[PDB]
RNA sequence: UAUAUAGGCGUCUGGGGGGAACGCGGGGAAGUGAAACAUCUCAGUACCCGUAGGAAGAGAAAACAAAAUGUGAUUCCGUGA
RNA sequence: AUGGCGUGCCUUUUGAAGAAUGAGCCUGCGAGUCAGGGACAUGUCGCGAGGUUAACCCGGGUGGGGUAGCCGCAGCGAAAGCGAGUCUGAAUAGGGCGUAUCCACACAAGAGUGUGUGGUGUAGUGGUGUGUUCUGGACCCGAAGCGGAGUGAUCUACCCAU
RNA sequence: GGGUGAAAGGCCAAUCAAACUCCGUGAUAGCUGGUUCUCCCCGAAAUGCAUUUAGGUGCAGCGUCGCAUGUUUCUUGCCGGAGGUAGAGCUACUGGAUGGCCACGUCAGCCAAACUCCGAAUGCCGGUAAGUCCAAGAGUGCGGCAGUGGGACGGCGGGGGAUAAGCUCCGUGCGUCGAGAGGGAAACAGCCCAGAUCGCCGGCUAAGGCCCCUAAGCGUGUGCUAAGUGGAAAAGGAUGUGCAGUCGUGAUUGUGCGCCGAUAAUGUAGCGGGGCUCAAGCACACCGCCGAAGCCGCGGCAGCCAAUUG
RNA sequence: AGACGAUGUAUACGGACUGACGCCUGCCCGGUGCUGGAAGGUUAAGAGGACCCGUUAACUGUGAAGCGGAGAAUUUAAGCCCCAGUAAACGGCGGUGGUAACUAUAACCAUCCUAAGGUAGCGAAAUUCCUUGUCGGGUAAGUUCCGACCUG
RNA sequence: GCGGCAGGACGAAAAGACCCCGGGACCUUCACUACAACUUGGUAUUGGUGCUCGAGGGCCUCUAACCUCGGACCGUAAUCCGGUUCAGGGACAGUGCCUGGUGGGUAGUUUAACUGGGGCGGUUGCCUCCUAAAAUGUAACGGAGGCGCCCAAAGGUUCCCUCAACCUGGACGGCAAUCAGGUGUUGAGUGUAAGUGCACAAGGGAGCUUGACUGCGAGACGGACAUGUCGAGCAGGGACGAAAGUCGGGACUAGUGAUCCGGCACCUCUGAGUGGAAGGGGUGUCGCUCAACGGAUAAAAGGUACCCCGGGGAUAACAGGCUGAUCUUCCCCAAGAGUCCAUAUCGACGGGAUGGUUUGGCACCUCGAUGUCGGCUCGUCGCAUCCUGGGGCUGGAGCAGGUCCCAAGGGUUGGGCUGUUCGCCCAUUAAAGCGGCACGCGAGCUGGGUUUAGAACGUCGUGAGACAGUUCGGUCUCU
RNA sequence: UUACGGCGGUCCAUAGCGGCAGGGAAACGCCCGGUCCCAUCCCGAACCCGGAAGCUAAGCCUGCCAGCGCCGAUGAUACUACCCUUCCGGGUGGAAAAGUAGGACACCGCCGAACA
């Protein structure tokens, strides 16, 4: 199953993308760029 | 009591839209081509669709290089 | 059955029915339209019931309005649209 | 006398003299209408940056008033808003939609011609004619059936009294 | 939507799977029918897409009228392009596949819509020089009003069918009919010739014809055909016959006509009739004439355009 | 309201199927009904109203009282769930694979399956497709007819 | 002109009843959605003590509300209806409001289209190849296959690398594991169908990373429209790289669903007296096998032989038309069997036609009607001759045959069984021919068959009902 | 200028792949080592850095070979647009593939090298 996860900021849900529950558990933290205007780490 | 087949996809016009000596504006498209039959020369880009398109304005050639068929714009 | 009623008796006054449309109150369709069809429409229309009067209803703010801003019962017409 | 040539009319069809439909005949009646400050095109006429009144009141009438209102005149935006600008946006970054239009000059040079100073200066609106259209039966004829309020057992089905 | 029913959906005033009458009501119908005077100018479509849609309808395509733009449109010659069909080819791949030599390999002869080392003609897109140009009554943009959305057959390239059908579904700046009369094909929407403004008791032609019906040749020259072949047909069969080939007679190969095979039901009845070989048949030559509402001639009308006449 | 039932009272009245008489009426309670039982599970209204949210005297952003918006838990009844009865309730009634001392047949027996596997009686029938089944009677000749057989 | 006969005028009559199409009507049920009716609780009418399970419920009893179609009595010179009064029941029943359940008992409806007629079957959107006729585009129920995803790397970027197969040499270990070394230019590999591409790699490795970004976009492709598709370039702030540079997911094209109405977070946009709030609005995004995939509703199946109306020859059954696969009658070549001998007589395998008489294909005439199988009555024509008549050949002694050619003048029986046609049989005969003519002939006849309404049987269906399955009954109009 | 070394261009083999013999002056090469910068899914092989012992034996370069591969007319034919033809067939333009004649061991452009 490939569910629809929203990415939130540490400050401040701009985005949402498909990742799965089986191959990638402990849902992902990456990084990404509007309110702040810098690339801030985003967690699931 | 027959025909397991009888389906087809929409055609998608897919052909050289600009031939030979033509005046072609800067962003103007040419040869749509699935799977890059023609390769990009000097003043043509290639999109992520394998669609070619002009970079500069000028006159379209159709030449070749290293065996490959090439499209390119030369300036007026 | 007794305080009395229910009834009974005698007497005076009224009501009962008809009418073309308009009135106000209450019940209240369907075909139709939605290119089907239930919500919705047709329509509070047809039809029915009560009850009028020359007209009838409504009517004398437990009303509108938005302050440098006021109008002043109700009904009906034009516009807002 | 005779000779040449020549398969009704309408409807509906790929195609009808059709053996496809419709009419025995004649005379008379029988199908595109009218209402609304309706809507959009388009003539024509009044007045023009303005045009025009509706209820209504005064009249012997079709003639006088009556400025409430509607349309034009500034836009862009979801809106607050600001306005030849405005909106999205961090943005004298682009792009969207407006600035009547057509001219010269300036700059830019270019990726299809842009931005400005200067001149020119716009045309709508109210009657009425025609086309079509909206809401009404809306060009005329034709169902089987649906609902409402009544009328029927002197025919027939059954029961009751005699 | 009730009655009655020893039960059939029977009967309820000649009508009943829901009586009758009036009113809603001029109910509604993507359905069938009907719509009435004239002339002028122009003139379609039967396709694409979407559809509780396929016989309806929306938008585009094609028509018209008016306002813009003023040859861009169409045609032909040049030029610059991309293509993967026809054809061909395959130790050039991918399969299928025949016979030798020794499965492979080698030596040959192949086949293909979904095979391609190859590869046209035509069409297509652009640029350009003229032509048409008192016209195509063009092209493109915007608007008022449309209708059409059941096509048919013929030619050429295909699919489906049995390579059957007057079959069915497609392509084609393909034709005609639809919406085109006239002449030819005996008769005969789709075939050949040709586009009807009107009048004439005038000519010249087209396809197709010229013994008589029937307008014009019993036309002329050199051959063929004996079967009424001409005036239906096959696989085959055969000392019919005319010419040109090839080792006075036999074989042999081409080729022009001809013979048999040949045979369904009202009456000849497979020339349109008569009649034709004393060719009116067939083949190639060659002069003529006939023949249309075409073209021309003379005269009268009207539409658009540019100088009443063209 | 009242009426018929009925100026009747379970030997009566209403409904369902079957259809004089004779001999009979087998097996199935899974499904669906109907009848009873209710110990629990789930649940509607109505009660109940923790915790939130809006506003504002007080405190400079912090929140109690008034007022009113949202309303959770916890509470129940019949039904359904659940357990029984009932087939003259609606209905339902099996499969292949082997075996006898010549052949053939299968008393019998193996193994699946279901709630249970069609009993008596009848059978080419108002039921039988192949079909004018085959056999006997009737006829010079019987796709009909009558009597049997059973591959219903 | 008159008397007659009925073959035609696709005769007259009835806008076909069959068939399909779309409108209606009744009927059915585990279609949908209501409602009646029935039952359940709460709460009004509705009160008083008692005993208890309780975190207001369960019950006891009483009489005064309310009930009795129990009696007597009176209004009253009547089995109605009131009033009085004894006897009963009793805060229960009934009734109002609220509310769960059961609910074809009724009501309004729905129940797709394509389709070589309709039904049954199959199919419906998107991607790829061929049909497709060398631009693009292009039909069929033509021929082949896929999709409703997966990947936190299978993305980004900077580097480096070359495969499969094949031959030769090696413990386990072989025409398959790994090991070296040769020939090897594309066969291998590409997350996933096929095609177009890709060896310069888009194929195979590794290091760091998250551009699988935010605000935008000149210009074209493609299209009825709504969709869809490519995009240099500019800015912010980042990744990799020394740099130039590339990066807005993936070699490419399938992996998706318009609007409406809701859900969540975000923003000082508005806040119907004012200041707040509620609600609205914006930006970002979530909920549809709306798969019949441009989605008619949030919500829907069947029957009609009881049928009805509007249409159609746009579309079936009968007949005509074309076709001739299949049937039918001849024919070409002879492998053969006939003692030997292909051709007395049969003739396999294969090939070519005739006929339109069977089963079909097609949908051209007729649905504002071309009325129906068999039989009877009456025929008429063809010859592919059953008999009679004339011939050749014979594996023809004779008698009686066989086979082929010629010939259409006449003649070609009566019964049994079945609705039959056909067929089997019976007794005869010189012989018991085959076909066409709307499978000749119902304005000439019959009505047994088929094919309306009644009804039972077997079967399928929950049911209404259905069956080229049986069974018995069933208006034949016209001067 | 000569058998030199780089970096290119061609609608990329008439340039290729083999065969046989030649070349080393500067340069390109193999080579010589692994401390320094930098590397291996293991190895200083390769990628790097540091040097010049030993040689042209290989790469690279230049000859001469039609040995494979490639290029390829002319002339016919297939096919074809348009036309004419009552089936058949031809008329005026286009015109292949295949095979054949033969071509071919490339041809150019400006930057160095040692000798001018
Ligand atoms: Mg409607
Ligand atoms: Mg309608
Ligand atoms: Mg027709
Ligand atoms: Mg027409
Ligand atoms: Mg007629
Ligand atoms: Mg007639
Ligand atoms: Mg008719
Ligand atoms: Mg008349
Ligand atoms: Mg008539
Ligand atoms: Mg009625
Ligand atoms: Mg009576
Ligand atoms: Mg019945
Ligand atoms: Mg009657
Ligand atoms: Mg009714
Ligand atoms: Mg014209
Ligand atoms: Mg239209
Ligand atoms: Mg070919
Ligand atoms: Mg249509
Ligand atoms: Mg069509
Ligand atoms: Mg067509
Ligand atoms: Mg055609
Ligand atoms: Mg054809
Ligand atoms: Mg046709
Ligand atoms: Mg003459
Ligand atoms: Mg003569
Ligand atoms: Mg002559
Ligand atoms: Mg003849
Ligand atoms: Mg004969
Ligand atoms: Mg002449
Ligand atoms: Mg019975
Ligand atoms: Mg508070
Ligand atoms: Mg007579
Ligand atoms: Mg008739
Ligand atoms: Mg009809
Ligand atoms: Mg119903
Ligand atoms: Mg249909
Ligand atoms: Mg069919
Ligand atoms: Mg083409
Ligand atoms: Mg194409
Ligand atoms: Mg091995
Ligand atoms: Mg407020
Ligand atoms: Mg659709
Ligand atoms: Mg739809
Ligand atoms: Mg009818
Ligand atoms: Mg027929
Ligand atoms: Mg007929
Ligand atoms: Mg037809
Ligand atoms: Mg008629
Ligand atoms: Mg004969
Ligand atoms: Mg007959
Ligand atoms: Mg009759
Ligand atoms: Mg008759
Ligand atoms: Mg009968
Ligand atoms: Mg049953
Ligand atoms: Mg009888």
């Amino acid at each position: 199953i490939r569910p629809i996860v929203k990415l939130r900021s540490t400050a401040g849900y701009t985005y949402v993308t498909r990742k799965n529950r089986r191959n990638d558990p402990d849902r992902i933290v990456l990084r990404k760029y509007p309110v702040l205007r810098r690339h801030v780490e985003f967690r699931e | 009591s027959s025909s397991r087949n009888g389906r087809d996809s929409a055609a998608q016009r897919l052909g050289v839209k600009r031939f030979g000596g033509q005046v072609v504006k800067a962003g103007e498209i040419l040869v749509r081509q699935r799977g890059t039959h023609f390769h990009p020369g000097v003043n043509v880009g290639r999109g992520g669709d394998d669609t070619l398109f002009a970079l500069a304005p000028g006159a379209v050639e159709f030449g070749a290089k290293r065996g490959r068929k090439t499209v390119n714009i030369v300036p007026v």
